[PDB]
Order: C-alpha cells, then sequence, then structure tokens
C-alpha cells in the first residue's frame, strides 16, 4: 500500500520504556515480511497465539499494535495470557482473547550497565489488578498497611515504583530482557497492514 | 528535499582532547534514522552511529551520538593519533529518500616541523625512453600548507608540475610531499639547472635544492 | 549477516553507459530498500537513488534524472543502476547499501570502481629515484622509485618485500593529462646503511597481470 512496515524503530531502537511506563506504536498502511521473526538471533523466545507463526505473511489485518518494555528474564513468562505475577497484575497484562505475538530476547549488553542501570522501573503495588492493556503511569503513595499516610513515603507507605538493578554479571534470569507484544487487530472494511503475499 | 549540513569545515586538536561535530537539517528529522560514519583515506566509509544515539559494532567507547529535530551531534571524548578521518552524517529513511553531509576533516595538531627537502633528477633508464621526470620530495612537516616552485635555469614552471600529499601519520602526525615536474627528453636537454624552492612556515626564508645536468 | 556482491570494477569510454549490480544473498531481498550511493575521488558521498523491489517504484536525486535508472530481479534477487552519457566527473567508486525495516543499521556493499576514460590498460614503468652524494642531512638520504604511465588505478608498492616498512612513503597517484596515472614512492634511509644494503621496491598492478622490481642505487 506504498509503505512498509517501520517496525525498525520499534525493534531496534537505542532506548527502551520502563514495563510500568510501557510504549504503543500503532502501525497502519504498509507492508512487512514477518519472515524474520522464526530465523532470529540468539535467546529470542516466539510465543504466539492467535495465529500461527507460519502463515503471517499471508494474512491481512486493521491494525497492528507494538507495545515494548523492559522487564527481567525470569518474569518473561508473564508475559502470556492468564498469567499471574507482579508484571502481569501491576504493569503489563494480556486479554485471554490474545490475537498477537510476543517477541522477547536477552540485552544484557544493551541495558545492563557495570554501576547498576537504574532507570528502568516496575510498578511493585496496586490497590486493583490491572485491566489488559492499560497503562498505570500514577505516582502515588501506596498504604501497605492501617494507619494511612496523606501521600508521604514512610513505614508501610511506599511510593509505587521501583528501579530494575541491571549488572551484566547477573545471569540469566535477573538479566533485562527487551519484549516487544505484537497484536493483530482484525476490525472494520479498512485491512491496511498486509504482508508480501 | 532534506540539506544536512556539517560544521566545523575542519578541526585541528591536539590530542586526547574533546572532539564536537555538528550537523543541522533543513527540516525536522525522524532521528531514528540518522547515522554517522568515519572515513580514513583509501577506505569505504564505516558506521560508528546509527539511530542518532546507538553504536555500532566493534566502535570504541569514547565516540557518541546524541541531538534531536533539527540538531544531531557526533562527540569523540579521548581524541586519539589515529582519529582524523572524513566524518559523514547521514540520514535514512524505510524509503528511497536518502542524503549525506559535505563532511566534516578532523586532524591532529602538532608543534611545527620544519621540511627536508630532497631533488631527483631523471635517471637514466627513463632517459632513454624519450620522458624526463625531475621529482622534489619534502618529507616531515606540519603544517600542511607549503608552497613549491620549479625552476628552469632561472625561469619559473608554472602548468607542468604535479603534487601529491601523503594522508597525516599516526606516529609522528607529519605530511609529506612530492612534486613531479616533466618535460620530454628533447626540452630536458636543452636547459641546465633544475631548481626547487620550498616556501614553508617552519622555514624562516624559502630554502632550494637544485642540480645540474651532468 | 546478509551479504551485497557488487559487480567487478569496470572502465568505460567517455559518452558510454554502464551498468554495475547487486545481489543479496537470502535474507528478504523484495523488502529492502536497496539504494546506490556515489563518491567521485577526494569529495563527499552523494545518494544516487533508490527503490523498493516489492514496489519497483524507484526515486532519484535530482542531481541524476535523465542519466540514471534503478532496475531490480525478485528472481534472482539482485538490483541494477544505469548511468547513462558519462563524463569523466563520473569516476568514482558506486556503492550499494540496503536498510531494513526491522533494524535501524544501513548496511553496505563492497564498491566498485568505475573508471571514464579511452586509454587502454596499460602497466607501469618503474624508474629509480637514486640517492644522490649529500649524505648529510642527520646521516639520512632519501631514495625511491617512480611509477610511471599506468591505467586503470591500482598499483601497490612494497619495499624490499613487506620487510622495509619505517621511513617509507608512498604518495597517492595523479591523473595526468596523458589519461593515465603517475605514482611515487620513496624511502628514508640512514646514509650508512647505503653501498651496503639493496633496495629494492615491489609495484605490483592487478589490473594489468605486471610485476617489477627495479634496483635503486647511486
Ligand atoms: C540492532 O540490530 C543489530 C543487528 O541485528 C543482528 O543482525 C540482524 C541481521 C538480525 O538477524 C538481528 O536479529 C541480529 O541481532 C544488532 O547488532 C548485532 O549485535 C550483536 C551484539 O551487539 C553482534 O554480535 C552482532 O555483530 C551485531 N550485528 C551487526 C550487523 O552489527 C544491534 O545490537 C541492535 N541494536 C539495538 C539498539 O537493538
Amino acid at each position: 500500500i506504498t509503505n512498509l512496515c517501520p517496525f525498525d524503530e520499534v525493534f531496534n531502537a537505542t532506548r527502551f520504556a520502563s514495563v510500568y511506563a510501557w510504549n504503543r506504536k500503532r502501525i497502519s498502511n504498509c507492508v512487512a515480511d514477518y519472515s524474520v521473526l522464526y530465523n532470529l538471533a540468539p535467546f529470542f523466545t516466539f510465543k504466539c497465539y492467535g495465529v500461527s507463526p507460519t502463515k503471517l505473511n499471508d494474512l491481512c489485518f486493521t491494525n497492528v499494535y507494538a507495545d515494548s518494555f523492559v522487564i527481567r528474564g525470569d518474569e518473561v513468562r508473564q508475559i502470556a495470557p492468564g498469567q499471574t505475577g507482579n508484571i502481569a497484575d501491576y504493569n503489563y497484562k494480556l486479554p485471554d482473547d490474545f490475537t498477537g505475538c510476543v517477541i522477547a530476547w536477552n540485552s544484557n549488553k544493551l541495558d545492563s550497565k557495570v554501576s547498576g542501570n537504574y532507570n528502568y522501573l516496575y510498578r511493585l503495588f496496586r490497590k486493583s489488578n490491572l485491566k489488559p492493556f492499560e497503562r498505570d503511569i500514577s505516582t502515588e503513595i501506596y498504604q501497605a498497611g492501617n494507619k494511612p499516610c496523606n501521600g508521604v513515603a514512610g513505614f508501610n507507605c511506599y511510593f509505587p515504583l521501583r528501579s530494575y538493578s541491571f549488572r551484566p554479571t547477573y545471569g540469566v534470569g535477573h538479566q533485562p530482557y527487551r519484549v516487544v507484544v505484537l497484536s493483530f487487530e482484525l476490525l472494520h472494511a479498512p485491512a491496511t497492514v498486509c504482508g508480501p503475499k | 528535499e532534506i540539506v544536512l549540513t556539517q560544521s566545523p569545515g575542519t578541526l585541528s586538536l591536539s590530542p586526547g582532547e574533546r572532539a564536537t561535530l555538528s550537523c543541522r537539517a533543513s527540516q525536522s528529522i525522524n532521528s531514528n534514522y540518522l547515522a554517522w560514519y568515519q572515513q580514513k583515506p583509501g577506505q569505504a566509509p564505516r558506521l560508528l552511529i546509527y539511530g542518532a544515539s546507538s553504536r555500532a559494532t566493534g566502535i570504541p567507547d569514547r565516540f557518541s551520538g546524541s541531538g534531536s529535530g533539527t540538531d544531531f551531534t557526533l562527540t569523540i571524548s579521548r581524541l586519539e593519533p589515529e582519529d582524523f578521518a572524513v566524518y559523514y552524517c547521514q540520514q535514512y529513511g524505510v524509503s528511497p529518500r536518502w542524503t549525506f553531509g559535505q563532511g566534516t576533516k578532523v586532524e591532529i595538531k602538532r608543534t611545527v616541523a620544519a621540511p627536508s627537502v630532497f631533488i631527483f633528477p631523471p635517471s637514466d633508464e627513463q632517459l632513454k625512453s624519450g620522458t624526463a621526470s625531475v621529482v622534489c620530495l619534502l618529507n616531515n612537516f606540519y603544517p600542511r600548507e607549503a608552497k613549491v616552485q620549479w625552476k628552469v635555469d632561472n625561469a619559473l614552471q608554472s602548468g607542468n608540475s604535479q603534487e601529491s600529499v601523503t594522508e597525516q601519520d599516526s606516529k609522528d602526525s607529519t605530511y609529506s610531499l612530492s612534486s613531479t615536474l616533466t618535460l620530454s627528453k628533447a626540452d630536458y636537454e636543452k636547459h641546465k639547472v633544475y631548481a626547487c624552492e620550498v616556501t614553508h612556515q617552519g622555514l624562516s626564508s624559502p630554502v632550494t635544492k637544485s642540480f645540474n645536468r651532468g | 549477516q546478509v551479504q551485497l556482491v557488487q559487480s567487478g570494477a569496470e572502465m568505460k569510454k567517455p559518452g558510454s553507459s554502464v551498468k554495475v549490480s547487486c545481489q543479496a544473498s537470502g535474507g528478504t531481498f523484495s523488502t529492502y530498500v536497496i539504494s546506490w550511493v556515489r563518491q567521485a575521488p577526494g569529495q563527499g558521498l552523494e545518494w544516487m537513488g533508490g527503490i523498493i523491489p516489492i514496489f519497483n517504484t524507484p526515486h532519484y536525486a535530482q542531481k541524476f534524472q535523465g542519466r540514471v535508472t534503478i532496475t531490480a530481479d525478485e528472481s534472482t534477487s539482485t538490483a541494477y543502476m544505469e548511468l547513462s552519457s558519462l563524463t569523466s566527473g563520473d569516476t568514482a567508486v558506486y556503492y550499494c547499501a540496503r536498510v531494513s525495516q526491522w533494524e535501524l543499521l544501513v548496511y553496505w556493499g563492497q564498491g566498485t570502481l568505475v573508471t571514464v576514460s579511452s586509454a587502454s590498460t596499460k602497466g607501469p614503468s618503474v624508474f629509480p629515484l637514486a640517492p644522490s652524494s649529500k649524505s648529510t642531512s642527520g646521516g639520512t638520504a632519501a631514495l625511491g622509485c617512480l611509477v610511471k604511465d599506468y591505467f586503470p588505478e591500482p598499483v601497490t608498492v612494497s619495499w624490499n618485500s613487506g620487510a622495509l616498512t619505517s621511513g617509507v612513503h608512498t604518495f597517492p597517484a595523479v591523473l595526468q593529462s596523458s589519461g593515465l596515472y603517475s605514482l611515487s614512492s620513496v624511502v628514508t634511509v640512514p646514509s650508512s646503511s647505503l653501498g651496503t644494503q639493496t633496495y629494492i621496491c615491489n609495484v605490483n598492478h592487478k589490473p594489468s597481470n605486471t610485476k617489477v622490481d627495479k634496483k635503486v642505487e647511486p
């Protein structure tokens, strides 16, 4: 449809967003080869859900969404329908009727640092679980107790976000992993994000 | 129709110092799609920085790019001997429309060095071919700009000499230069005193080196 | 890693046209943006034009409408670049380079020298620049080799077969009114080690299959 999809601006960008403040790119009126997602680099995980991986280059959709963030290696299995943990409950939540794919690669060389990379952040605590595709950007103060704190940080009075700590000696599970959720949306009568075919 | 415009034109900095190269667009620019190359003489452009910010595989830590919109910046923190080049900034879509910048030339700054000067008559072997080539060598000097004047007898020779300049050394950071005068064997043997007069900043008054045919 | 093999050096006579080729092993040739870049010698990278193969619509730079034409062939997965009406201004290295919609690197090919000239492949004549009897410049003296009248470029110049590497200075070629190329290489040696040690420059011209070694002596 005369353009090719700027997926590169999302997969290979110099810096990724924190999972509590995850990014979303909306993709339209373009063509793309998902070939690439099968044959690729080490440490790639590439579970899929609504579609079979083999057929993506054939199908067409109204709109694709690219959500992207950094989470921690052993937490990459939260990123799948009907799943629990302090990521799926409090940071990034997929539905059950999830038509899409979940790509995720180690990035110790990009994101770790030799003093600690303390500027990737996650959400510790939330009164309620996140509804699917919700993005709670809130600072707050969370009371984990009894006494109210009226918006000050103290005992049992937690500032709700915490910094990951990324050293490159951490070993594969405490190591930063970049994650991208592609979402394939079939809606009204323009279907404008197709593959080579 | 983007026009990227690098600043400055030329950077002389003595080693270890802080090198700062500008690139300006004529519009604003997606900045994921802006790269930085180094080129040293006789080699292909080499990618340093892509996506305005990322270093490419193998490039040392002391290189770094930032910026956005209409204003992007390659920075060399600890400039080294081997770190003069022409640097180009490119913009590039996922579409057929790219552009480059005219370039920025970076070079090492030394204490002024004076040139040693040598003149070389045409070889006998060459003589039998029908041509003569007198050759003048200026050998190891800073700064670049030098003036070379050819004298046949006492006449000055504009238009039949060519200069070539070696690239800056990586140990002592000096240049070299060779001027070649080309006459036919015919004309070469009509005259007698070939001389090479060399003006350079490292020299109080221009040096001459001469030979008499025979 | 997906490789970009360019076609080999060419010589075209002025007024003709040239067609450089660029091939993508594997990958996803159809959804790359393929692009051609020129560098005339002593000058800066010039973008010339580009094509997405899956769209066959190519775009050119305003400096080149009437002359350049980019094309590409999905079956053998190569793009072509066809420059008409050549002149001496067009002697340059011609690179293809690709970007992909999955990554922000632009990948480059090898380069291809096109020389525009009426000359014929000639190899170099090599003459001694023989050291003189000054013997006085810090005990050091200069000698060298003149590499004259060759086409096309390039030449390589070695000293006593890779041994001698310091003091050696090999100058860039200059193109003379001949239409041929000339080049010089000199070495600074201690005058003591003159009439004892033998010096030979090794001059080598692949375009014409010419090797030659002279002995430089006073
Ligand atoms: C952006 O991607 C490059 C290149 O990606 C690799 O090659 C592609 C063809 C594709 O197969 C990718 O999935 C590959 O990972 C990354 O550069 C590579 O990085 C590793 C380690 O840094 C290195 O061993 C390789 O040599 C690199 N390859 C090249 C061509 O440079 C790069 O790290 C990515 N950058 C960001 C910011 O994500």
